[PDB]
């Protein structure tokens, strides 16, 4: 809004909004720039990057864990409470999913994310 | 039941291996829902298939048995199967039409003064008879009649006849087709390949029939097609009464109601002026016709081969142009009967597709376009011109339908801005917006659309204020371009 | 009604609350008369689309 | 009903997906109450829209169908929609005016001695006809007539005519516009881009008409606009009788009574002296005119594009200057027809807006100012000069009205110092003072006003001693400045 | 089928019309009732739009109703089915026989 | 339940419910997806995973430590308090079991787990 | 329109390759906004260019 800052974020997979915990991460897909020095400082150098979305889901919810561990081609939407939205298409569930005391960690990853709306 | 087995009982219990040999080369009956095609054709006498009933054909021998040997439909099915063995083939026979079965006569006269051979090309089939020194025309006519009777695939029957007070050498052969229609007439040539000539002293001539025949009605056949989606249709009958019904049915299927897209491929044989007049007359965006003059083979064979090649190529990719694909087994016309560059360009401007002849003897597709030329108010319109446009539009519609029916089987509609929260299975116009954007990304990655920012800015999703259960969306895609013309200028320095 | 709405059966709450009316019967003296109106949720049936190609 | 659907019934019950293809690129009908604009234009024959009636236009095809193809209003609507697709567009047609439909003739003579091409630019539209060796002027005239008849968007009709005892090569084409008015005349050029030339031996000339036409009356149209707030108005008719009525209506709306602010954007085409005279003559603070000389395209296209760009930019932000925004699709005049620096500066001092040409072929806005030049007593006045000032004043008035009508729907007035205590819904001049201070803080944070202490010290809120229900407030804001001139001095040492 | 659907005006009976069915009608009725009962017991608000009938042979290609026939049947109080891309038969939309208001007008309720 | 979330988890071995501490982990058996980048981002790549159950058991309980260190072919059942159940068959006790101040850590592991009930 | 083509129609639809030979060695008409130059010179008889026009 006029002075509103981002306090919470919403993550939606295939239209189902996920019961996400506090502290949800988001890494846009782009170019990672490194540093080059020889006898002096010369410039930077690029490296491709992949979009990542991280969150935590309580256990026993509407969405089962077997469904979570079987996501290969899904649509992930990351929306901030202020109104900023990013869309991830053909995403997949990466890393090892674990149910640690009712906490399930999602590492939903995609090869390209664009800022819609 | 996919493979039809002969002399092998279906109830066998001895554990062993059963091996059978069969000369006919059948085609696997694997279902191809996205490559269903339909063919229209006539069936001669001794046919075992009921008229106006579609039947699945998977081998040339089966088609010949069902529709009779030498029939139009059997030859068309064989030509289709000799070039496309992956698409589902459906053939529906027709009636008999009006007219006469006579197609002309071949007149032979004179005596041969040297050893040689006489080669006659009837309906594109080579027929060679040995010629001895001193042989008369009557003996050559008898040998030709025997050779024609030997060949069972000729859609003509030959009888010998000699009369009048002329010399005994003269004797003409009367030809009669196996079916009645506008395509019953055939072409007769005596020298097609190089190094072939008529023996000296032998005079050969061909006199065509004077009457005109009419194509059979297709109303019953078009009514009995069914409700399946035939993506490609082969129509050999190039006459106004039949094409009007075909256009009506296709445009009824093309609408948003039926959603069963269909395309028709035809080939017209005649002079340049007739082809131009026909192309100018027809103004449909669902039929593509290719013009050819002086074709040794009948038109429907070319139509079947072209439809098979185009169907396979467009099923592999709906956006790749049809620029250099070749037609296997189709004889090109003579050197003096091929259209020049100006004629081909005018035909392309007149809604008639054009072909080309390879460096060898192969005939290749040049560019495939539809009959659509004129806007509704009468102006020129480049839309709906290339067949690639129609194929891409059909594929996009099918993909959108599949995505919507899969991702959202059965949901509940709510207005934008409402607070529904987690858990509920409701859908917001923003959700459909995002899903359409993702599908557009998939389309662009697949190589069908080019511009994304314009598509996103032109999107608009909203609910209907009257139905309350219908969501209205208006989108515009930017279909990608094709590489057709390569213009170059060379500035030599010498 | 809140439970019904959360279960995914009814949509509008304010209208339902404003149309509610609970009263006693002036004859039975043991019967309570209530008149309520729910707004049954809609179903997604028709998806109408229009494609404007540029080629 | 926002999306107009074709061939899709409104009463459908089969649960499925309905997809339709339509070539026309419509615009979403999302309401934009703060971006309502109105356009004035003429409509030719074969029109289906009643005159002096506003209609909402959301696509170029709809405008062409309603006002006839090639009409002024249809072209203006298409130009507006090709650059602004977010603002509400309302178009009201006009009558026919007085004058003659003839606009001039194109004379062609001579014979071509070499191969080439003849390019003619009529009303900014490129028309190319191939020229062969030995071709005569009459054949080229016939080809040009055929090409013009092919183009449906030209607001001219062409007929061929040959007479007199001159050579058969000479043949002139007569042009007649599709509507009558002061803007019916068009411009004809034969070489606009580089690398284009007339084939050798061909003589081309253009003779304009001698008569003068008059713009149609707008009294009925201006009376039938309605009561909505049209923030921006497009007026192509640059004549005193129409502009007087427009000024009267706008200044009646600009007053504190109507409070329906409106602005008018016009473009005048002519010589430098005529533009200067017009700018000096007009002294209104609600109309902005941009002068151009030797424009290949008609003036109203430039007016529509400029109004669309300005409306979008000012709706995004009322204080950002219009310094580098470009006009898409508008061809700049020739190199020798562009104003120099001194001419542009004099035009800016004379109340005429100026444009600029980008490093490429793009035309960009340079500075937009109003016609207001002279104080009431006759002195110079820099107030009401920049369009940003009017936009900011209108936005401030709207914001103040909204804040007052929202925070205080219906209250009770009491004098300052009275003891009303908690609970009562009364308002004191100190309350309005504080609310105005808070609104001023919001304005300053938004980037519209600069100085706060002076505004607070100049505020004064008091009750009326006669009405007893009216509160009188006198405030003065300090509108923020814009970055226009960057003066630099470089002192090299070499 | 159209005449029967127009004749009956009850809001407690739903009938599905089929022409040229190789199997007897009661088999289709039993399968459809089982599928509908399970689906509605799982959720009473989810539409019956794409559920398939297992083991039921669809009619011939020339005996299936067109789009106009299906729409008219839906307007006449007769439920309609559909044939999957393969040989499966699927429910299309299930509606009741109720068509007419008490005074004779049209009524979308029930 | 209607709004019930997972607060505790129960682990049962051969029918005997284990005296488990707070914070019990569970990793389902499936495919672990990695990330592939060369000159650009191309996609993911799979890797097999094995089911794991982790918990802590107080010392001196009904089940002795010698029994715990001798589990080669057992049945492990992981059930959440809400009702989600996973079954591990032919499981085994992995890693080093230690009795640290009355705490015994179990790393019960299996090659495949399916969600029953 | 950067390259001036001779005897090649602008409306061609046959998909093929069109090759032409021309003795004159033209220069590409790529715009160079930072390298615009002007030349003054006299023109003799039989000229086809209007005077005082760049």
């Amino acid at each position: 809004a006029g002075n509103q800052r981002q306090g919470v974020a919403f993550i939606r997979v295939n239209g189902m909004e996920l019961e996400s915990m506090e502290g949800a991460s988001f890494t846009p897909s782009g170019i990672t720039r490194e540093e080059v020095t020889g006898s002096r400082v010369y410039g930077w150098k690029g490296k491709p990057r992949a979009a990542k979305v991280e969150c935590k889901i309580p256990g026993g919810g509407p969405i089962g864990l077997d469904e979570i561990i079987d996501w290969e081609n899904i649509t992930v939407e990351f929306q901030a409470d202020t109104g900023e939205t990013w869309m991830l298409a053909n995403a997949w569930q990466a890393d090892e999913p674990k149910n640690d005391g009712g906490e399930i960690s999602l590492v939903l990853m995609a090869k390209q994310s664009k800022r819609i709306a | 039941s996919d493979i039809s087995f002969n002399a092998i009982p279906s109830d066998v219990r001895v554990p062993l291996t059963y091996i059978e040999f069969d000369n006919s080369n059948a085609v696997s009956g694997t279902p191809a829902p996205r490559q269903r095609v339909l063919m229209f054709g006539q069936s001669g006498s001794k046919a075992s298939a009921a008229p106006n009933v579609p039947v699945r054909i998977r081998s040339g021998s089966q088609a010949s048995a069902a529709f009779g040997q030498g029939s139009m439909l059997a030859l068309m099915a064989d030509a289709f199967l000799n070039a496309n063995r992956v698409a589902e083939l459906w053939c529906i026979p027709q009636g008999n039409g009006t007219g006469n079965a006579a197609v002309g006569e071949i007149s032979l006269s004179g005596t041969a003064g040297e050893n040689g051979s006489l080669v006659t090309y009837i309906a594109g089939q080579r027929l060679a008879v040995s010629v001895a020194a001193g042989a008369t025309g009557a003996a050559l006519a008898d040998l030709l009649v025997a050779r024609i009777k030997g060949q069972p695939d000729l859609p003509v029957t030959a009888e010998v006849r000699a009369d009048s007070g002329d010399d005994d050498t003269h004797a003409d052969v009367v030809l009669s087709a196996k079916f009645t229609g506008a395509l019953s007439a055939v072409d007769v040539r005596w020298n097609y390949y190089a190094g072939e000539t008529t023996p000296y002293g032998i005079i050969t001539a061909f006199k065509a029939a004077s009457g005109k025949n009419g194509n059979p009605d297709i109303s019953a056949s078009i009514a009995g097609m069914g409700d399946l989606q035939y993506k490609y249709i082969v129509m050999p009958y190039t006459d106004e009464p039949n094409l009007n019904l075909l256009r009506t049915e296709l445009q009824e299927r093309w609408g948003p109601v039926n959603q069963a897209d269909g395309f028709a491929v035809t080939v017209l044989s005649g002079t340049y002026g007739d082809i131009s007049t026909f192309g100018v007359s027809r103004n449909d965006h669902l039929i593509s016709c290719m013009g050819i003059a002086g074709a040794p083979e009948p038109s429907y064979l070319y139509a079947a081969t072209l439809c098979a090649v185009a169907s396979q190529a467009l099923s592999i990719d709906p956006a790749r142009p049809l620029q250099t694909l070749t037609l296997p087994g189709r004889m090109p016309p003579a050197v003096g009967d091929r259209f020049t560059w100006s004629e081909r360009n005018a035909l392309l401007f007149d809604g008639i597709s054009t072909f080309n002849v390879n460096d060898g003897g192969e005939m290749q597709i040049e560019r495939m376009i539809t009959m659509y030329r004129t806007n509704k108010y009468g102006d020129s319109d480049p839309s709906y011109l290339n067949v690639n446009t129609i194929a891409t539009l059909s594929y996009l519609r099918y993909s959108l339908r599949t995505r919507i029916t899969q991702k959202f089987p059965n949901y509940k509609l709510a207005s934008d801005g409402t607070r529904f929260a987690t858990g509920q299975a409701v859908v917001t116009p923003s959700v459909i917006k995002t899903e359409l954007l993702a599908l557009f990304e998939e389309w662009e990655n697949a190589g069908l659309v080019e511009d994304f920012d314009t598509f996103k800015e032109e999107l608009y999703v909203a609910r209907n204020k009257d139905d309350k259960d219908r969501l209205d969306v208006l989108c515009g895609p930017n279909l990608i371009n094709q590489f057709r013309i390569f213009a170059a200028q060379v500035q030599f320095i010498l």
